[PDB]
């Protein structure tokens, strides 16, 4: 039923809501690409290793037998969730975008 | 009195270089929302669902 269709309404919507999307991950993009501006949780070096074995396998997520390489991670988890909120939350947009 | 007769006022007025404004454009927080479609049925001949 093409009255039902409202094509102007969702382009004239989605249009407005890519470009907010874009200027999101543009800001997100500077802040991360400057190295004093991104969160000290990806330059810092107790933390290295954690972050390094989680992009080894990115799609996939093991924390039941961590061999005692995510314990740091372990005791600040309420900080990291409370820092990164807003990226992810973007990124989870843009998906739905 | 005879030399006033070619005489007109001259516009001069000093200001402060750069003037603020009554009331400084505070930050708004940012609050994430669904993508809504029924936001334009008020607008022009609208349709519902």
């Amino acid at each position: 039923q093409p009255s039902q269709q409202k094509l102007a309404e969702k382009l004239t919507i989605l249009n407005d809501r890519g470009v907010g999307m874009l200027t999101r991950l543009y800001n997100i993009k500077k802040a991360c690409g400057d190295p004093k501006a991104k969160p000290s949780y990806l330059i810092d070096k107790n933390l290295e290793s954690a972050v390094k074995f989680i992009v080894r396998k990115f799609p996939a997520v093991e924390t039941r037998n961590n061999n005692q390489q995510l314990a740091q991670l372990q005791k600040e988890k309420s900080e990291i969730l409370k820092n990164l909120a807003l990226y992810y939350f973007t990124f989870v947009d843009v998906m739905e975008f | 009195r005879e030399i006033g007769i070619l005489t007109t006022n001259k516009n001069t007025s000093r200001t402060h270089k750069i003037i603020a404004p009554a009331n400084l454009e505070r930050p708004v927080r940012y609050i994430r929302k669904p993508i809504d479609y029924t936001i334009l049925d008020d607008i022009g001949h609208g349709v519902k669902v």
